[PDB]
């Protein structure tokens, strides 16, 4: 019934801030922190991500963490900025400098205990703490390093709580930090080990969407971050907004996760939109259903048709015919039957929210456990194994403490996950 | 005297009970204050000094939501705040939580309200356990409580109203695990269990109440009608007949063979107009169409070890005998050699009372036919298969195992089913 | 022929053909009681033997109502004893999982130290 | 000269009620005991200090009803409360119950009322025992009584008045069992036994008396008339049969064959137009036709060994011997080698008394006959086969052995009941 | 003097019907006061009724049930006021169609308590005849407790005679699957404990109501109307003075030739309808041959299949013993093969010059026929169906019993049929 939020590094805070902007508006809250919405369903499950305060005011339950005032300050002098409790901002001046070892081991650890002090506070003032939510860059230092350092330390203190992450996978198409596959692979190692579920926001898909579809020639971060938040409101829809269910991170986890290592989701959303552009021609029900099982709409650059879905959860928003939905939902699975594991009876589940997102009359989210997600991990292993072969940029890590075998440790652990994903892709009933 | 307590186990269990209890208040012209403007109904309610008729029932759930809906709902005063028990932490659609982890933290309190309700019992007949088959609470908690009453109240009559999973009506990939897990643990501690396959409940609304998208209520209002027809013979002493426990004697040939099949009739929507009405002979034959069954199965193929007709309203032996006459020629009602070819018939005075602002219309003469057919083992077969499929790969299993549960409990619980499956085979041998 | 004469009576023999053959021929109290006391012995014993077969029945009922009394209590033992095992095996089990996961984490928290050490060793 | 009339069981008890009814009528005794204006009547009446003549009769039953019907009747005053002995539960059609069960209980007390009835005697001849045959009481107790009476009154007489059973009369399925076991036990004891075949009395109350369904009363009205005709000489100052030991000599030549066949005339109705009354020649011929016989067994085919013609009233010896000469003329009438072909005739000149307001007719003349015939074996053989069928398959036996009897007692009784029938052969040669 | 116990749903309704029919014959108006015309009634009124002096009358009736229901029906019933309140002995936990509940667990709890009433009610009597138990053979209170109570009584009053009006079950009337189990178990107890037992087959009562009485929907009231007739019919000799002059033990001695062979086949003529119409009387020959014919038997057997060991027959109403006796000799001569030749005069008639209520003639029958083994094979067979597969046994084994009791109880009844046979074939 209560989710504690943590944003890490640049991306972490960048995506977190937008999520908070999106969901405050979605809940009818102003930058100051005072309610104004008409429907009292906005206040229904507000207790989840928000704190009740003096003057009946609301404050997001989130810990702002980074090893540089940079983004930290951009957030404060941003739209909602004042809405956050400034005591939660745990900001060093070190700068992990897109180095996992600086975040996870050295420069991060010093701040980690200060961070926890705040988490232990936010966890305390809770009727029932559900679990934690992390938004972080898998290629940076603070996000991927200190972020996963934070997970492991939170995981010690509260093993009984759901660990959920929004892990944004790097792309050579979006960054020239050559070491990124090093920080990526090391972070995946931690994720496969200490998080209940992870939504794989891949910077490759985010770009190609913003480029090939949204047609924005030189996509800005704002252009990407917007899609991130579109899926983040979507995934968290029934966690926040009321409905038939019930509305638990754990219930979702138990239903969505058949095997414990395999918990990386392929987020998808329809309709795709250009940041801050007024919509006109609305979508039909089969458009949303078709345009949701489209590789074209997946936040992680992998082809759902290349693999097989183990579990799928599709959240449609805004008032529409459930019969039209159920009719279509069943067309899709009964036609594309090859891409659904026969050994997981009734693998597709659909939720409908009457409350839609701002500027949309109809939206639809997709969460999927398709084995196809290996295409993501594979991509990174090659990127890593290319440089590691040649011990490239490695001294940045060794001189930060870090051992050499720890790299080969994470590389082969990643290679296990790949094979593990294929094992079940192949696997049949007979 | 002849008292009996009803125990409701989360969501399905609670919601069903409310449909039951609201119908009971109507049946015995009771107002939602406990007050009312035959004494046989005191087997379910209990009168206090103020003339308040509180039901001999317990509403239990591991989380608050569903029981809170009762605590503020249209009958808030009809119960005690003590007899409405709740947790906070849900069973997360996990038996292992329902049974162990979460369940243990309430059981003791629960059994106490049962004992306090047990004290006001001059002569307790037994208990009625309304639970889900696939719910974390409905499965885990129920079995723990059923095991605990077989201790506390020893060899006392533990009756059940199980809610068989249907994909059409919600569900959650794991449900067949929770289903087979509870079926197993409850078996020794049960006396006689009435299954309700949610698809057959769905199918009926769709077909007769003409509801394209049946709400939980729509189903429950219907379920409560069938359940009430079973318990009619307890809250009514109608000279006519009305005699449960006597039915149970023919119904339960052997102890593991305790699952009667309900075939309610007539389900008619308030829209028909000049349809008035069905003869006894019509509604009798209605019970023989598999379209009216509570659990979807085929007893045209299946053998018989009991047939019990529970009439209610305008019934006269003359035509019931004339009805039973015709049916006894229809060469599909094939009994076993060791079993007589008779039909235990009970008749009630009070005709079916219909819910204000309901879907169904006031029937003059209703029936429910309970029967011990080997065709029920199809429900087990249906469930066992889905189980096998996921178990084959040990899919989701880790969530159970993670909450304590040994990997062997699943196999033990499956062989027990396989035995019961084979037991219905053996019994059907002529 | 004549026999007798009286006040309110009279008698006389009346021969016709006499006999062709001149000739003609061709209790204790103790043993009453001895028979009666043997007879009562009988009557009293078979009715006393009956009373033995009725007393034999009274014992079967005394044993039957007893089997039923034990049959439920031995069952409550099995039910209470199984539940006791199950909650314990589970308490044991769930706790070994939780303990081993924090041990893995603590070991992974150990590595961290020898790393900040390998950084100072390099420095 | 004194005489104790014992009545064991319902038949004998009911029969005793009709006896003393006629006795008190014939002697003018009122149902209270007094008789206003030969003294031999006293042989049966013990006069009290209050001038009343209480009968020398002890009534016995194992259930109250019947003796309780005496303390109801007008003749309630006639007897003392001690002489009417009643139990609570009868020997329910069971001989072994009447004898070994309820018998053993009531014996001593029954013998006491006899002792104290006999503690008034200047010369108690013997006892006149009255009973049934097929009754639980009129077989079980009677036979037990003769047993102890024989020890307690050795060398004193016993005159059995037994009612032989019949299907046309209220009979029971066990009757032939009781009938044999009794006779076996009441044989070494009885000195003379007068059989009354209920079969004959039945149709005699019909063919001659015009009553199709005769009541026990009507049946007994006749029995008492024949019974009183036997006792006439004992109750009066008569010549023939002046003592109990007279029949025992005059009729019983061979001891085991102590069953004389009785005969009675004139069997006559009242609700019929009056005419000329029967003569000595009329009744004597009627005395020899079995259409008036007591026990149904062919006299015409069966050797005799005795005969006594006991007349009553308006008779004269010449006409008696004139009516005797008539029969020897055409009828040769058989007799055993060792026996004289002739009868001891007796006339008690007293008037034949009938019940006032009865079905019987007031006749000035009457007769009776005491005749020992081998034909009386035809009566036993009837009863012997009835016993023979049931005992073979041991039908009903369990009731008797349940009452303390021994299974051998049936064979023992049937061996003796067969021995007796060989004695009817050995005699009727 | 006689003591009348009524056990179970069946036995109580059965019993209250007898107690109302006989109270009409005895002028004891629902309240408890003599109002009858002739004092011929009053003569043998001490057999069944006591005195409140008063001069009110109380039946020598003990009421037993393991649940209130039926006791209250009697209370609410017309002739219910007449019953001694301190005579209703009832539990609350219904025994529910389980012989093992009524006979063991549940019964035991009320037995001692009931026995006290019989101890007391037996004191009031100068000399008791014995006992009368009316009960169902397929139930639990009646079937199990009644047989329990019998064994208890037999122990307490060994010299007293055990007479029962035992109603045999059938699948034509009662859907309770378990019935051949209780029946057998209870038959076994009667074979060994009662002295005379009147076999009332429900198969035959339903068949009479149906085929013969033309009643399309036979109700218990109709099936029970037939029983009350056959009760007041066979108890004409106990309640009515005549040349009989008999008791329970005299009847038993004469009817029962071998111990165990003591089950009787009740018969009645004319088979009247519950209500309509009473018009047109019967002749003697009509009344005799009807009564001897299988279509008039309360027990479902064929007299022509066996051989009668002994027969009893109480003709009521104004007639002539000539006419009656003329027909009895006619029948035995005509149907001579069906009467055992080795039991001389094996048929007993009784004529009472009092007719029952309404009808001006009656002819109640009792026959100790070897043909009754058919009624026992009927049950023994029905038993085995379930038994070979051990079906529905769990309800009994749960009560404390063992399969051995079922094996024994059947084997004992199989030996009875084996015995009834021995004599059916036997000849001099
Ligand atoms: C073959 C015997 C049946 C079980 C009867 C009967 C029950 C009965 O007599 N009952 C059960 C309540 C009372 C009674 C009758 O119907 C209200 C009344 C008129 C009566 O006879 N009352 C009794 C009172 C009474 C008797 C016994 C016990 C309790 C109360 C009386 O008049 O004295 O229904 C009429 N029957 C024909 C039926 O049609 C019943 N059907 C069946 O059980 C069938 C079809 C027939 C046997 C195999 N299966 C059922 C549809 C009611
Ligand atoms: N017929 C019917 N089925 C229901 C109802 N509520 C839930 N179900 C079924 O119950 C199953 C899911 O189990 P639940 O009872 O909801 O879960 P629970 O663990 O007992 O309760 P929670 O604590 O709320 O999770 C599915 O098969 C549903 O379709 C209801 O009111 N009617
Ligand atoms: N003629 C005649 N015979 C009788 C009389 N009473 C009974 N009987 C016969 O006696 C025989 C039965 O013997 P009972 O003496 O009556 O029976 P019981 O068992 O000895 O005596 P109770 O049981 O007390 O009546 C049958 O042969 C009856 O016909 C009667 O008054 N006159
Ligand atoms: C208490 O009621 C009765 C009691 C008895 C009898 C009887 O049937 C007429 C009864 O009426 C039903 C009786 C029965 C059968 C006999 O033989 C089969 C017999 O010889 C003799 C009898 C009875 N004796 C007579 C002479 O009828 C005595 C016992
Ligand atoms: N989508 C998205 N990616 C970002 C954003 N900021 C940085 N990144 C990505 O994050 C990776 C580097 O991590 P970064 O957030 O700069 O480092 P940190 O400050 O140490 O967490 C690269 O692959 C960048 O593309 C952002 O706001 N949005
Ligand atoms: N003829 C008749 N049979 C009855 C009556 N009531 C029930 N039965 C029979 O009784 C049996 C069941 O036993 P019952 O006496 O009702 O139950 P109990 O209370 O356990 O003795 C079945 O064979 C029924 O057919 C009745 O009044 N008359
Ligand atoms: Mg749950
Ligand atoms: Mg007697």
């Amino acid at each position: 019934r209560e989710i504690v939020h943590i944003q890490a590094g640049q991306c972490g805070n960048q995506i977190g801030a937008k999520f908070w902007e999106v969901i405050s508006d979605e809940h009818g809250i102003d930058p100051t922190g005072s309610y104004h919405g008409d429907s009292d369903l906005q206040l229904e499950r507000i207790n989840v991500y928000y704190n009740e305060a003096t003057g009946n005011k609301y404050v997001p339950r989130a810990i702002l963490v980074d090893l540089e005032p940079g983004t930290m300050d951009s957030v404060r002098s941003g739209p909602f900025g004042q809405i956050f409790r400034p005591d939660n901002f745990v900001f060093g001046q070190s700068g992990a400098g897109n180095n996992w070892a600086k975040g996870h081991y050295t420069e991060g650890a010093e701040l980690v205990d200060s961070v926890l002090d705040v988490v232990r506070k936010e966890s305390e003032s809770c009727d029932c703490l559900q679990g934690f939510q992390l938004t972080h860059s898998l290629g940076g230092g603070t996000g991927s390093g200190m972020g996963t350092l934070l997970i492991s330390k939170i995981r010690e203190e509260y093993p009984d709580r759901i660990m959920n992450t929004f892990s944004v996978m790097p792309s050579p198409k979006v960054s020239d930090t050559v070491v990124e596959p090093y920080n990526a692979t090391l972070s995946v190692h931690q994720l496969v080990e200490n998080t209940d579920e992870t939504y794989s926001i891949d910077n490759e898909a985010l770009y190609d969407i913003c480029f090939r579809t949204l047609k924005l020639t030189t996509p800005t971060y704002g252009d990407l971050n917007h899609l991130v938040s579109a899926t983040m409101s979507g995934v968290t829809t029934c966690l926040r907004f009321p409905g038939q269910l019930n509305a638990d991170l754990r219930k979702l986890a138990v239903n969505m996760v058949p095997f414990p290592r395999l918990h990386f989701f392929m987020p998808g959303f329809a309709p795709l939109t250009s940041r801050g552009s007024q919509q006109y021609r609305a979508l039909t029900v089969p458009e949303l259903t078709q345009q949701m099982f489209d590789s074209k709409n997946m936040m992680a650059a992998c082809d759902p048709r290349h693999g097989r879905y183990l579990t799928v959860a599709a959240v449609f928003r805004g008032r529409m015919s459930m019969k039209e939905v159920d009719e279509q939902m069943l067309n899709v699975q009964n036609k594309n039957s090859s891409y659904f594991v026969e050994w997981i009876p009734n693998n597709v589940k659909t939720a409908v929210c009457d409350i839609p997102p701002r500027g949309l009359k109809m939206s639809a989210t997709f969460i999927g456990n398709s084995t196809a997600i290996q295409e993501l991990f594979k991509r990174i292993s090659e990127q890593f194994t290319a440089m590691f072969r040649r011990k490239a940029f490695l001294h940045w890590y060794t001189g930060e403490g870090m051992d050499e075998m720890e790299f080969t440790e994470a590389e082969s652990n990643m290679n296990d996950l790949v094979s593990e994903y294929q094992q079940y892709q192949d696997a049949t009933a007979d | 005297m002849r008292e009996c307590i009803s125990i409701h186990v989360g969501q399905a269990g609670v919601q069903i009970g409310n449909a039951c209890w609201e119908l009971y208040c109507l049946e015995h012209g009771i107002q939602p204050d406990g007050q009312m403007p035959d004494d046989s109904f005191n087997t379910f309610f209990s009168e206090t000094g103020a003339g308040k008729h509180v039901p001999r029932a317990v509403f239990v759930d591991l989380e608050p939501t569903v029981i809170d809906e009762v605590r503020t709902g249209t009958y808030r005063q009809l119960f005690h705040p003590e007899q409405l028990i709740t947790g906070k932490e849900d069973a997360a659609n996990n038996y292992a939580r329902g049974h162990y982890t979460i369940g243990k933290e309430i059981i003791d309190l629960v059994l106490d309200r049962i004992r306090k309700l047990a004290d006001q019992c001059t002569g307790l007949q037994g208990f009625l356990v309304f639970h889900s088959f696939g719910g974390g609470t409905g499965s885990g908690f129920t079995s723990l409580l059923m095991e605990r009453l077989s201790v506390d109240y020893g060899k006392k009559s533990k009756l059940e109203f199980s809610i068989y999973p249907a994909p059409q009506v919600s569900t959650a990939v794991v449900e067949p695990y929770n289903s087979i897990l509870t079926t197993h643990t409850t078996l020794e501690h049960s006396d006689c269990a009435f299954m309700v396959d949610n698809e057959a409940i769905y199918d009926i609304c769709r077909r007769n109440l003409d509801i394209e998208r049946p709400t939980y209520t729509n189903l429950n209002r219907l379920i409560g009608q069938i359940v009430s027809s079973i318990t009619a013979s307890l809250r009514f002493d109608g000279a006519l007949n009305v005699d449960l426990t006597e039915f149970q004697t023919n119904l339960v040939p052997y102890p593991r063979i305790h699952f009667p099949l309900a075939t309610y009739a007539p389900v008619i929507s308030a829209e028909k107009a000049y349809h008035e009405q069905l003869s006894v002979a019509e509604i009798t034959n209605a019970c023989f169409e598999p379209a009216n069954q509570m659990v979807k199965c085929d007893p045209r193929h299946g053998k018989y070890m009991a047939c019990c007709l529970l009439y209610r309203g305008d019934v006269v032996p003359k035509d019931v005998n004339a009805a039973i006459a015709t049916i006894k020629t229809k060469r599909t009602i094939q009994f076993v050699d060791w079993c007589p070819t008779g039909f235990k018939v009970g008749i009630n005075y009070q005709p079916p009372t219909v819910v204000p602002g309901g879907d169904l219309a006031k029937v003059q003469r209703a029936v429910c036919m309970l029967s011990n057919t080997t065709a029920i083992a199809e429900a087990w077969a249906r469930l066992d298969h889905k189980f096998d499929l996921m178990y084959a790969k040990r899919a989701f299993v880790h969530w159970y195992v993670g909450e304590g549960m040994e990997e062997g409990e699943f196999s033990e619980a499956r062989e027990d089913m396989a035995a019961l499956e084979k037991d219905y085979e053996e019994v059907g041998v002529d | 022929i004549e026999l007798n004469k009286a006040t309110s009576g009279q008698s006389w023999e009346v021969i016709l053909k006499p006999p062709s053959f001149d000739g003609v021929p061709e209790p204790s109290l103790e043993e009453i009681q001895k028979k009666l006391e043997a007879a009562e012995e009988r009557r009293k014993y078979q009715e006393a033997e009956l009373l033995k077969h009725l007393a034999e029945k009274r014992e079967h009922e005394r044993e039957v109502i007893q089997k039923a009394i034990e049959e439920n209590n031995n069952f409550i033992k099995m039910a209470k004893e199984k539940l006791a095992q199950k909650m314990e095996s589970n308490k044991e089990n769930r706790e070994a999982h939780l303990a081993a996961m924090l041990e893995r984490l603590q070991e992974k928290d150990k590595h961290a130290e020898e790393v900040r050490k390998n950084k100072e060793l390099k420095e």
